[PDB]
């Protein structure tokens, strides 16, 4: 081998790497096989702030 | 500046009394006895211009490559001059290559530490093409085919630069040896010049053999050897110039007699410095010079006028908005006017005034009390007199206002005395000030102190009678009622409305003295016609030499206007009931005394001030910087002044550029004014004076420096580099400037900013390395695009009115000699290790002699040919199946097996350096495939094989092709048969790359000890070059400069010698 | 010469001489301020006018 | 520019096309997904960052301006600026 | 102060960089498995409904 | 098949001058600086300044707009490239509003 | 040592004489 990437190979691929992640899955208020909402109790404005 | 001292005492040896401190001590035996910016704005940096060389003046010097066979069977051993150790001016060899060397063979005393040095072709020269640019390169043997142009560029200034010499007039002698009859041969310096005296002179050899070298001495001409010419002019001394023959060459002749020619317009003589520095001095003294024959000094010293602005407008960009960068040059000004100045304060002279004056013990105000108490004479107090004088040369840039600490807190009122003193020191004060706002100041510090005492109307609400009178800076923000002084009723407010009378009848009047000559020096003052100095009080030289006491003077009366004005105040109807009537009296006496105290400050300003700055001005590490002066003239007040380095986005014309390309320049300093109003009440003169002897004794050890010619060498080397700077940018970058261009072929990136700015750098560094300068140099033109760059410079009134200045670019010997040295590198490009056009790659065996680097018109092939693919920006590759052949992509999307004649460019292959190289390479090293990569220009280095012996050259071949890289290319790889003297065997030997275009301007002679060569490339000694020896007819003043060289002139040696300016100009004492 | 210079061609009164204005201002006319300059030659140009009609 | 050489055959199988309707009903599930909270939008956000700032060739640094400069207004611009940060997330 | 500044690198060209910068990009890519995704997530949808 | 921007876009030669008022980021600069430079020239709506801080304002405003920076270039010549080279890349496609 | 003139004070550092 005699060429070094310029923007990188290591650097791009974890890069890479870390954007491929999925987007995480929001599962409160959802309710659970049972009937009973998978969540906790805070307020609603309270819980998002 | 109390400074008691406690402990560590000893005895004294005068007296044997113990003291109590050793500072106690040192007096008791008294007793007994009795930043970057500014350093290079003061102490400049000196180029040294004038350097000598005693060794023959060329750069391309020839070596051997492969020896040659001398012991040999067909010719005996003793046909050879080698035999019998004859010194000949070529080597003996094979195969001899001419290379670049710049001062190989020369002498200096002062090194040019930048130069060129080649190898000879057998070696690896890559590293010479890669030192600018390349710094993701990985492999040491390649550089990227993209900087080339830049690389070469770089290398023609380091060049010309170090071939920046003046040839030495060195010493002669007689030739006794019957060779070169009565000759005059030249001797140089150093351990040794027997190798000298044979390579200087080909033709004075003899010529016993039939070889090659002797048959060109032979063909030579005999009668042009040494010294042809002189110039004597008196016995017993050097030579002035002598003419010569000698191996030389012609490029570095005319690039030395180029820059000599420079400096000879540069000389001046002893008359002229003379005279120069007597107008200067304005007769306070007188320098002689001798009238005799001369011995030709050379003092390049005398500069031209555009140069001079150029270096201003320069140092005017330095000094930005920043006051410590030009404080410190107002302090050296202010010191070295003390060494003059005969104006010596005893300030006594208040007290002595103000203690007799009469007042009742009983009052509680004591107003000579109350002034003292103000004024708190001091002794180094007056340092803020120096500085205020100094201000008015850099008017231009430098704004002394005076400090809000003299200002009231409040603004007072009239019923305070101390506030009406302190109105008394700033009315004094600010007269002396270079702002065009203190008319107005004055008269808001008047109006500020007396509020609700009398009121006038104001314009708008923010800016009112009571505003601080500190706030009105600017012209936008003059009063009507100042400026129309009928708005101030003299019913109620009378006060207000005389002092206004008074402010507009009595200030100063602008005036103008006669500085410096520009016969020698030039003018480098701007925004005013040169030779002239522009003063803000009005200038009445004296006509005796005794001066003394006179009251008719311009700040004697402003002074006493003031006073009436006060004692006007004092005698009022609705102020004098308010104080005692014996403080009334006492502040009418002490008024009256201080209206006829006896200072000479005043007639000093007006009488000799002007004369002394006027005498400081012409030598000064900073030239004075002006605008014009108005009184009260509100429309021509300046509100700003800036400078342009650069273009908006196309525009090419600088008077269109400059009105939204500028940026403003000014600072202003403060001032405190009592330490001024101090000055104006105390000053004296010795008891007795005369001003010619005074200044005759003063002005004379001022005389003896060079500091001002160096800033002028320095002035010319600095337009030097901005103009080749410009030069060189618009090579690779194109510009507004018209410039022409021939190094197009070599191909060159996309330059951008910071590549622009990167070869800048390089530039800079390079002629600061050339000539050994450590301060700044075109720095401040690097903080933008150097892609546009222009110098330009404005001013602009109050009304709309803006006055420019466009100085034009004068020549420059070193972008000529660049450009030159480009232009002949267009035909020499072989000799510098470049060739040109392209390479093929195709397969060719056979047993024939001809050199790669001169292939047969048979096989070269280009795109005009019949039958051959070219190959563009679409290469899709397929694969082949059950035994079809794979096929490529055409430009014309045709699928074409991998066979014939292909055109790859660079650029493709490199992209695709790893896929093309195992799919190619099986067939290109067996088989009929044929690749014509095109470059335009590439370095090459040679192998010579034997020809009598099987030589393939395949693993060169493929080593190249797979160290081609995206980024860089190594060296292109030739294998050159070796030239036979005499009937040889014959071997295959596989060739794979061949050159397009002839590439052997390089080879100078092939077995040059031997008779005739039989087999391989062979040529004589070139006759094209020896034009001077070979053809009678040519007159020996002739060059024949931009396809050859010729390795022979004549060129003329000087003897000139440059001694110190003070050595041959002596002053009277 | 930032002022200007004033040439009387016709027989001055001394001599030949140039009249280089100043910053001295005229403030008799109250809607307009006028310098030394201008002064001197609407002066010199009402009295040419008053001696042609005459 | 990219290839896919391959042999001629009719067993391969793979599919990967789909519709604009599928790919817009995919669409709107993710952005239901979020439900007004950033812990979900900022780690996406972030990562696109970094890969952004190690893709893009513009190199920043503040010493052009602390040379233009070349140190009152100028001092306290470059103050206010703070030449000696380097962060620009 | 990001826009105030900034400069590219002197030997900088388009060509190399990008050819150099997508290539590990592209070679980490699962816009496949999204799409093969997708038509799950409308199944799901569907049926659901 | 398209992608909004809140910047116009170019086609990408990086041999521009970083000076060029065509692009309207450097326009929008030199505006501003402009605008500021006749705020602060007549030395109004600036009642207490001790001293003629126009000189020193004027300077440093005209720095700032003839500054050297070519993010201005960058954003317009080749930001656009490398968001379009992404985007179909992306767990997360792009969710966009005009 | 600095002193101060109007009561005879000697002061070691140089600036709180002011
Ligand atoms: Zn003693
Ligand atoms: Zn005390």
């Amino acid at each position: 081998e005699h060429y070094k990437a310029r923007p990188g190979i290591a650097s791009v691929q974890k890069a890479t790497e870390s954007a491929e992640l999925p987007m995480k899955n929001n599962d409160e208020g959802t309710p659970d096989k049972r009937g009973n909402t998978k969540g906790a109790l805070v307020n609603e404005h309270v819980e998002a702030r | 500046p109390p400074t008691a001292s406690s402990g560590h005492g000893y005895q004294c040896h005068v007296c044997s009394a113990v003291l109590f401190s050793p500072l106690d001590l040192d007096a008791h035996v008294a007793s007994h006895g009795l930043n970057r910016k500014t350093a290079q704005l003061l102490h400049a940096d000196t180029p040294r211009l004038v350097t000598w060389d005693a060794g023959l003046c060329t750069s391309f010097k020839i070596v051997p490559i492969v020896p040659a066979q001398v012991p040999q069977d067909v010719l005996a051993y003793t046909f050879f001059t080698s035999s019998y150790a004859i010194q000949s001016p070529f080597p003996e060899a094979a195969v001899s290559r001419i290379v670049v060397h710049t001062r190989w063979a020369s002498n200096v005393d002062f090194d040019r530490d930048s130069s060129v040095i080649m190898a000879p072709p057998t070696e690896n020269n890559i590293h010479l093409f890669k030192q600018l640019l390349n710094t993701e390169t990985l492999s040491v043997r390649g550089a990227n085919p993209l900087m080339f142009r830049a690389n070469v560029l770089h290398m023609l200034l380091e060049f010309v630069l170090d071939n920046l010499y003046l040839n030495r007039h060195t010493g002669f002698s007689q030739d006794h040896t019957p060779f070169t009859e009565g000759a005059n041969l030249r001797s140089l310096p150093g351990p040794d010049a027997e190798k000298w005296y044979s390579i200087m002179y080909p033709t004075r050899m003899g010529t016993p053999n039939v070889s090659k070298i002797c048959n060109f001495v032979a063909s030579c001409v005999r009668n042009r050897v040494g010294r042809f010419d002189r110039a004597q002019m008196m016995n017993g001394a050097m030579s002035e110039w002598v003419d010569v023959f000698e191996t030389s060459d012609a490029l570095t002749v005319s690039i030395r007699g180029r820059w000599m020619a420079r400096l000879a317009r540069m000389n001046i003589n002893p008359t002229e410095i003379e005279w120069a520095l007597t107008e200067c001095a304005q007769g306070y003294v007188t320098v002689t010079s001798p009238y005799a024959p001369s011995v030709n000094r050379l003092m390049p010293y005398r500069i031209s006028n555009a140069e001079r602005q150029i270096s201003q407008i320069i140092r005017v960009m330095n000094i930005g908005n920043n006051a410590t960068v030009i404080q410190p040059v107002l302090q050296d000004i202010s010191v070295l006017l003390q060494r003059i100045s005969p104006l010596q304060i005893d300030p006594t002279i208040i007290s002595n005034t103000m203690s007799t004056v009469s007042e009742s013990t009983t009052q509680t105000l004591s107003p000579a009390s109350s002034i003292l108490g103000k004024l708190r004479p001091s002794n180094s107090d007056f340092s803020s007199f120096r500085v205020a004088l100094a201000g008015w040369l850099y008017n231009g840039v430098v704004t002394t206002v005076i400090d809000d600490s003299s200002y009231p807190k409040d603004g007072g009122s009239v019923t305070s005395l101390e506030n009406l003193w302190d109105f008394f020191i700033l009315a004094l004060a600010l007269p002396l000030t270079t702002d065009p706002c203190a008319p107005v100041k004055a008269f808001m510090t008047l109006a500020n102190m007396m509020v609700g005492f009398e009121t006038i109307p104001m314009d708008n609400q923010i800016y009112t009678q009571s505003r601080r009178a500190s706030a009105f800076s600017t012209p936008h923000t003059w009063p009507r009622c100042f400026m129309n002084i009928q708005l101030i009723s003299p019913i109620d407010a009378p006060i207000l409305r005389q002092w206004a009378e008074i402010i507009h009848r009595y200030w100063p009047n602008p005036s103008q003295i006669r500085y410096g000559t520009p016969n020698v020096f030039g003018s480098a003052n701007l925004f005013t016609p040169p030779e002239v100095l522009l003063l803000p009080i009005d200038h009445q030289p004296a006509n005796v030499t005794t001066p003394t006491l006179d009251f008719t003077n311009e700040l004697t009366n402003w002074r006493a206007r003031v006073c009436e004005l006060m004692k006007n105040l004092v005698d009022n109807q609705r102020y004098q009931p308010g104080w005692t009537q014996s403080l009334v009296s006492s502040m009418r006496g002490t008024l009256g005394k201080l209206k006829l105290i006896k200072s000479m400050t005043p007639m000093y300003l007006q009488q000799l001030a002007p004369v002394e700055l006027a005498v400081i001005a012409p030598m000064l590490p900073f030239p004075p910087f002006q605008v014009p002066y108005v009184r009260l003239d509100r429309d021509r007040v300046p509100t700003m002044v800036g400078v342009t380095r650069q273009s908006r986005d196309t525009i090419t014309q600088p008077a269109l550029s400059l009105s939204t390309t500028n940026t403003t320049v000014g600072v202003p300093l403060a001032l405190d004014a009592r330490a001024i109003t101090v000055a104006l009440l105390s000053g004296k003169y010795p008891p007795d004076l005369v001003t010619n002897v005074w200044y005759a004794d003063a002005i004379y050890p001022m005389y003896a420096d060079t500091e001002v010619f160096s800033n002028l060498q320095r002035d010319v080397i600095t337009c030097e580099a901005v103009q080749t700077l410009v030069t060189l940018v618009a090579q690779i970058s194109e510009t507004q400037y018209p410039v022409d261009r021939y190094l197009d072929w070599i191909p060159s990136l996309r330059a951008s900013a910071a590549t622009a700015a990167t070869f800048a750098e390089w530039v800079n560094t390079s002629m600061k390395t050339a000539f050994d300068l450590s301060d700044m140099l075109l720095e401040p033109l690097l903080s933008g695009d150097p892609r546009m760059t222009q110098l330009a410079i404005q001013y602009q009134q109050y009304n709309g009115r803006t006055f420019n200045v466009i100085p034009e670019m004068p020549g420059s010997v070193i972008a000529d000699c660049v450009q030159l040295t480009a232009e002949v590198f267009n035909h020499e490009y072989n000799l510098f290790g470049i060739a040109r056009g392209d390479i093929i790659i195709g397969r060719v065996q056979s047993t024939h002699l001809w050199s790669p680097l001169a292939p047969p018109p048979d096989l070269v092939f280009d795109r005009d040919t019949p039958g051959v693919h070219i190959f563009g920006r679409d290469c899709r590759i397929s694969f082949g199946m059950n035994g079809a052949a794979p096929m490529i992509r055409d430009e014309t999307g045709m699928m074409v097996p991998f066979e014939g004649n292909w055109i790859f460019p660079l650029a493709l292959w490199q992209m695709n350096t790893r896929y093309f190289n195992q799919q190619f390479d099986a067939w290109i090293k067996t088989g009929e495939l044929r690749i014509r990569i095109e470059m335009g220009a590439y370095p090459y280095m040679l192998h010579y094989y034997d020809p009598r012996q099987y030589a393939n050259a395949w693993n060169l071949t493929s080593a190249w092709l797979e160290e081609i890289t995206p980024t860089s290319i190594p060296s292109v790889p030739f294998m050159v048969p070796i030239s036979s003297d005499h009937d040889i065997s014959s071997a295959p030997a596989v060739q794979y790359i061949i050159s397009t275009e002839y590439n052997d301007r390089s080879l100078f002679c092939t077995n040059s000890s031997s008779p005739q060569t039989i087999a391989g490339p062979d040529k004589h000694i070139p006759v094209e070059r020896y034009n001077i020896l070979t053809n009678p007819d040519a007159p020996p003043t002739q060059i024949q400069l931009p396809e050859v060289v010729d390795l022979y002139n004549v060129v003329t040696r000087y003897a000139y010698e440059t001694p110190p300016i003070t050595a041959v100009v002596m002053g009277v004492p | 010469s930032s002022a200007g210079v004033l040439v009387h061609y016709d027989k001055p009164t001394n001599g030949n001489h140039y009249i280089l204005g100043t910053l001295t201002q005229m403030v008799s006319a109250p809607p307009h301020i006028i310098n030394a300059t201008d002064a001197l030659l609407l002066e010199s140009c009402l009295e040419q006018f008053a001696a042609n009609v005459r």
